[PDB]
């Protein structure tokens, strides 16, 4: 395409290119690293399927990882949305904190970093013994104390590199840093499932309507998430003489899906929580009846799960968009609805319109969300493929968002004149 | 380090003004034609700078007794190499400046020394002047009151000293004129700039606009100021004491609607009677009279937030100048509309080379590397500062500060101790003045009504037994010297009676009675109910103020009322330093497109052939209007061409000289050479018979009036989209990169219009 | 029946919304398809190379 030779022609946006890429280089050299007593062969012989690498095993129809990346920026997403909802009405400090403004907001980036190193290494834990279970006992050499803290510390190390080198690539590089660290550990599991579907390989035509249908909810997930509802706001604080156009007016978007993808997180929390407290009291009668009810690939478990994926929008999009908090930010700097007063009217009136709003992107999550088991379901797919999951929403928004960015870079270079 | 380079260039100096002394005047004078015809063969100034330092010594010794100490070349190295010499405030800042401005002055290209207010510049203008004058330059003075011819005198003149509102208005007028004879500056070289952090950090939280005037209204000022009058504080209004914001309740809503006859006062037709409503509000609740404005002759006069003295052309925005005068019952003027703007960044990056002073840079370095690209250099002293910087007094209430300054103010008139009260406002400092009448206590006050008398009372302020109470205006850069005697009591006691917004600020009042290893005294007495407190104080701290009783007596020795003094401030700086972060990125957008525009219009103006930009943009104006027909779609015949030959006989091509027929099928690059080649020879035409430079007059003023009003629409069209952009981050995108993508297509869209007006009314007329 | 009525205003909150046209639909589709492709055959190509490299080095 001519675009993507455009920016190539810059030289700001093509260097930034080129870091992005060698710190997405940077990121896969250490994802090939293992960890320090992790005693790699049982690891690589624990899979059900033959994955790339031998780090790299597919476990529970996932790609798991056991190299020093093995956490990734999780740690860091499960910090700040755990300190997102402690800003809310929950923790006084963090509410004050909020209230100040560009450095009490630098108090809660720090706050995150060290929640972060501390989730990291709580997760570091949990995540060493578990597969140190896994395996048997047998993925652990010399299965002492001192040795998961050093292999706890040495994941915490490489999460926190992950988190600078995100701060580098949003620096120096093409867009946000963490969406992108987020975006390369999708796409770059993408290879080894085609691998997997290819080495399974009617079937033709079966897999190109897969592919068919991966561009059509591609499409889709375009559709809904670059679609704002533009409620419009009027400021009586300029004399807005002089013709004014009315194409370039003020308004108020609101998306779609406010929430994002969020809400899965809480539903996927609801639905792993009983089975693990279930799992601490050994087998049972009612132990493997939570198992059996609370797993999503059956109909009652996709059903608990699509019900909360539901619930846990609306929860999640009145936290994230917060309509008494956007009508006394709109009451204090003077703007308005037409027609509504700027109180509590205009605090109802968003809420009707965020009601609707979150009606349809909450049917559209729980749908993305529960697509994955029809695939594997109705077109004999492995189930490494987790085809059109949320994965598929983070791909499209950091795709896009990156796109908009370049393009916004790029546009500071035609300013023409009338001159020419 | 750099520190070292300028000592080891100071003691260079020192040894060669050892060989300067003993030469004549007019041997003297004769080293400035020297050293013009070396830096005219191939000398820099930095080969010469230690030779014009040792000259400018030696001239200065000889004019005005004052011999510079070697901190202060050490001061005149760091501002010829475009740094920034952070002297102690009394430290001897103006020689320093006049030996980098003697240096840069050679070269013939002009050295503006920018200083805060009038008096300051009249005042350097005339000692300096002196020095300089001795020496061979020309000293001008660029004041606010000069007419251009005046002006031109004065920038024409090697050294000019200005206060920075007159250069950037002498920059903002230069690019409105209409020849180029008209302009009064030169191009810029270089600016020492006294008292850099009021001027570059201060006052560069505001920018220079240049109106001028609209149609007048006055019916809607009189009915809002007759509906506020009778408003009621606390049910009607809210007035927000932290950001100065006045808004009506609901009860205060529906009194409007009732008063007005209308039915809902947020209608988009009544946009008009809440924007009234709200300027009454703001004119009688959130500006104070003799805090924020005067009544001088029937008219208010704005009193500067920052130099504290009477702004006298200036006007407040959007209504609010009007508001304020049907408040105080005057006669309301017209309206205004913005014609130019500039801010005081985007004005001094635009000067070659950029050097300053002051005596409080430190804390805001990081500042004047991040913008300026200036390093903060800090110099030594030569003699300590034997000044006394005794801890604040924080009282209860304003009636116990005052009574207790007051009191210190006549307990140090009984000695014959000078004594210098420093208020902001000038109603307070009307307060203490008849706070000192009542106890008998002969004083001066220095209030922005007040400053005819301010030389005078400067030079009595520090004799013996002289109490002076004084506003804003005194504390920046006022040299108070001593009388006899005054040194043996321990000379000018300073009293501030409020913090400041900054460190820096009460650092300069302090800085008052300071003045080069003399004696004195600087006391602060604070209170919580200053502004400062009510405004920014934390809400835990304003609780206990019950706990410390109520007497005022003495004051409160607590330590947790300090901690709150000092966070208070500390979230006023905090909150500045953001608004001016703000006000810099997205005047960065605002300055690439002015920088665009003042190029082409000067291009414009200094051309003498147009025949080639007038032809281009009909050529522009003509590509765009084929291809607003003509798409990329419809081929074949759904191309509407009649349309585009209507369009083309009535913006081009008098009305008859296109049919669809020498257009029809054709592609469109060649009908677009068919319809430029008609324009082509019309053009020749027209410039025959109109005549040759006659013709030039002719669109020279039909360019440069379409580039003028298209340029104010969009200054205009940018300022609401500025109101509107932080409402755009509230859907997850970057607010900024929103403003600079609508401002690229606003721009766009303005030139596109350029282009269309010029060419209808060239080819049409 | 408060349910039905509901479901009208969700329809008719959906006309309001700015739903994405046919021209940024494809434009967009072709910039979403152009960078997953892209990035997994850089992702597979960088996985062989340092295949390799670790198959040498060991
Ligand atoms: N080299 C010198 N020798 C004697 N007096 C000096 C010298 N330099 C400055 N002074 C005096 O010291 C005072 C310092 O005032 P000023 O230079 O206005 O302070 P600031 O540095 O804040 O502008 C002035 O009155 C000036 O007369
Ligand atoms: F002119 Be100074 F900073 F006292
Ligand atoms: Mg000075």
């Amino acid at each position: 395409f001519r675009t993507i030779s455009n920016f190539m022609r810059v030289s700001d946006i093509r260097n930034k290119i080129i870091f992005t890429l060698l710190m997405l280089i940077v990121f896969r050299i250490g994802t090939f690293i293992p960890v320090p007593s992790v005693n790699t062969d049982v690891l690589k012989l624990q899979d059900q399927l033959n994955a790339f690498g031998v780090l790299n095993i597919f476990c529970g129809g996932a790609l798991q990882n056991f190299s020093i990346f093995a956490m990734g920026v999780m740690p860091y997403i499960t910090a700040s949305i755990i300190v997102q909802l402690l800003q809310m009405d929950v923790v006084p400090k963090f509410a004050e904190w909020s209230k100040q403004g560009e450095m009490g907001r630098r108090k809660l980036a720090q706050f995150t970093r060290y929640f972060t190193i501390v989730l990291g290494f709580i997760q570091a834990l949990g995540m060493s013994y578990g597969f140190n279970n896994l395996a048997g006992g047998m993925l652990i050499q010399n299965p002492g104390i001192g040795t998961y803290l050093l292999i706890a510390v040495v994941l915490t190390a490489g999460t926190a590199f992950l988190m600078w080198l995100g701060e580098q690539i949003t620096a120096k590089g093409v867009g946000n840093g963490i969406s992108i660290i987020i975006f390369a550990g999708i796409v770059s599991g993408i290879p080894t499932i085609l691998n997997q579907i290819y080495a399974q390989t009617l079937n033709i035509v079966r897999l190109l309507l897969v592919a068919l249908a991966v561009v059509a909810v591609i499409v889709g997930v375009i559709y809904i998430q670059q679609a704002f509802r533009k409620i419009p706001i009027q400021y009586a604080k300029r004399l807005e003489g002089r013709n004014p156009v009315g194409g370039h007016s003020t308004h108020l978007p609101l998306k779609v899906n406010p929430a994002g993808v969020i809400p899965v997180i809480f539903a996927v929390s609801f639905l792993i929580a009983p089975p693990t407290i279930a799992s601490f009291f050994g087998t049972n009668d009612v132990t493997l009846w939570i198992r059996r009810t609370f797993d999503y690939t059956h109909p009652v478990g996709m059903t608990i799960y699509v019900v909360l994926i539901i619930a846990f929008t609306y929860f999640y999009a009145f936290v994230q968009v917060n309509p008494e908090q956007m009508a006394d930010n709109l009451k204090k700097q003077g703007g308005y609805i037409p027609g509504i007063r700027p109180g509590k009217n205009t605090q109802e009136y968003v809420t009707r319109i965020l009601y609707r709003l979150t009606l349809v992107g909450s049917l559209f999550l729980a749908f993305i969300a529960v697509l994955p088991v029809f695939f594997v379901n109705f077109a004999n797919l492995p189930p490494s493929a987790q085809i059109g999951g949320t994965s598929l929403l983070i791909v499209v928004g950091v795709a896009l968002e990156t796109m908009k960015q370049l393009e916004s870079q790029l546009v500071k270079r035609h300013y023409r004149g009338f001159i020419k | 380090r750099t520190l070292n380079r300028y000592e080891k260039i100071a003691n260079d100096i020192d040894a060669i003004r050892g060989d300067y002394e003993n030469l004549s005047d007019d041997a003297l004078k004769h080293k400035t034609i020297e050293f013009k015809e070396r830096l005219e063969k191939g000398a820099t100034t930095d080969d010469l700078l230690v030779e014009a330092f040792a000259v400018v010594r030696e001239a200065s010794r000889r004019v005005t007794g004052m011999f510079p100490f070697k901190v202060q070349l050490m001061g005149g190295v760091a501002l010829h190499d475009g740094n920034i010499a952070e002297m102690k405030t009394g430290e001897g800042k103006t020689l320093t400046s006049t030996l980098p401005v003697y240096l840069n002055a050679l070269t013939g290209k002009g050295v503006h020394v920018v200083t805060v207010n009038e008096y300051l510049a009249s005042r350097d203008a005339e000692q300096m002047g002196k020095i300089f004058e001795f020496l061979g330059l020309t000293v001008g003075l660029n004041l606010n009151s000069m007419s251009k011819d005046e002006k031109r005198e004065a920038y024409a003149a090697d050294i000019t000293y200005s206060t920075n509102n007159e250069l950037g208005f002498d920059y903002l007028r230069d690019n409105m004129v209409l020849y180029k004879e008209q302009m009064v500056q030169r191009p810029l070289h270089f600016a020492v700039i006294d008292e850099v952090d009021s001027i570059l950090i201060d006052e560069a939280r505001t920018p220079l606009i240049i109106s001028g005037q609209a149609a007048k209204s006055t019916k809607l000022y009189v009915q809002a100021n007759a509906f506020v009058r009778t408003l009621k504080a606390e049910k009607d209004y809210t007035y927000d004491i932290k950001t100065k914001a006045v808004q009506l309740t609901e009860e205060g809503m529906t009194k409007a609607e009732k008063a007005f006859g209308i039915d809902n006062l947020f209608d988009v037709k009544h946009v008009a009677l809440n924007h009234h409503i709200n300027q009454a509000l703001k004119a009688h609740v959130a500006m104070q009279k003799d805090v924020d404005y005067v009544v001088e002759d029937g008219q208010v006069v704005i009193v500067d937030s920052f130099t504290g003295r009477l702004m006298k052309g200036r006007r407040y925005s959007e209504g609010l100048h009007q508001a304020i005068e049907a408040k105080e019952g005057l006669e309301i003027q017209n309206e205004s509309m913005t014609l130019a703007t500039i801010t005081f960044q985007n004005y001094f990056r635009m000067y070659e080379k950029l050097a300053g002073m002051t005596g409080t840079a430190k804390t805001e370095e990081e500042e004047f590397r991040n913008i300026y690209n200036m390093q903060v250099v800090t110099i030594p002293t030569n003699r300590p500062v034997v000044r006394d910087d005794r801890p604040d007094l924080i009282y209860r209430t304003m009636e116990g500060k005052f009574k207790a300054v007051a009191e210190d103010v006549a307990q140090r008139y009984m000695t014959g101790q000078p004594v210098l009260v420093g208020t902001v406002a000038v109603e307070t400092s009307e307060l203490i003045s008849k706070l000192l009448k009542n106890k008998g206590i002969p004083h001066q006050v220095l209030n922005a009504k007040n400053h005819e008398r301010e030389a005078q009372i400067i030079e009595e302020a520090g004799q013996k037994g002289a109490v002076t109470i004084a506003t804003n205006m005194a504390g920046r850069g006022t040299d108070i010297k001593l009388g006899e005697g005054v040194k043996e009591l321990g000379g000018l006691a300073v009293v501030g009676t409020e913090r400041h917004e900054s460190r820096r600020i009460d650092n300069q009042l302090r800085g008052r009675s300071g003045r080069q290893g003399d004696p004195g005294i600087t006391q602060f007495y604070l209170s919580m109910e200053d502004e400062l407190m009510r405004r920014f104080g934390a809400e835990r701290t304003m609780a206990m103020l019950d706990r410390f009783g109520m007497d005022d007596s003495t004051p409160i020795q607590s330590k947790m009322v300090s901690r709150a003094v000092e966070s208070s401030q500390k979230r006023v700086e905090g909150n500045n330093f953001d608004s001016r972060k703000q006000l810099l990125q997205y005047d960065d957008v605002l300055r690439q497109q002015r920088e665009v525009i003042y190029k082409q219009r000067f291009e414009v103006i200094d051309s003498e052939n147009l025949r080639e930009i007038v032809e281009n943009m009909i050529k522009s104006s003509l590509e765009r209007a084929i291809a607003a027909y003509t798409p990329r779609e419809e081929l074949p015949e759904e191309w509407k061409l009649d349309g585009l030959v209507d369009l083309i006989n009535t913006t081009y091509l008098d009305e008859g000289a296109l049919e669809k027929s020498d257009i029809f099928g054709k592609e469109p690059d060649e009908m677009l050479e068919l319809i430029m080649d008609r324009i082509i020879t019309k053009y020749n035409e027209k410039e025959e018979q109109f005549g040759k430079e006659q013709m030039r007059e002719f669109e020279k003023v039909i360019v440069l009036r379409a580039v003028d009003s298209k340029w104010m629409d969009h200054i205009d069209a940018m300022d609401q989209l500025r109101q509107g952009i932080h409402l755009r981050a509230y859907a997850q995108t970057n607010p900024l990169r929103e403003y600079q993508m609508e401002g690229f297509a606003m721009f766009e869209h303005m030139i596109e219009s350029i282009e269309d007006e010029v060419a209808k009314f060239v080819m049409k007329a | 029946q408060r349910v039905t009525n509901f479901f009208k205003e969700v329809v008719r909150e959906l006309k309001k919304v700015s739903w994405p046209n046919r021209k940024e639909l494809v434009n967009y589709t072709a910039v979403v398809l152009a960078t997953v492709a892209f990035f997994t055959v850089f992702f597979a190509v960088i996985d062989l190379g340092i295949s390799q490299l670790i198959r040498l080095v060991f």
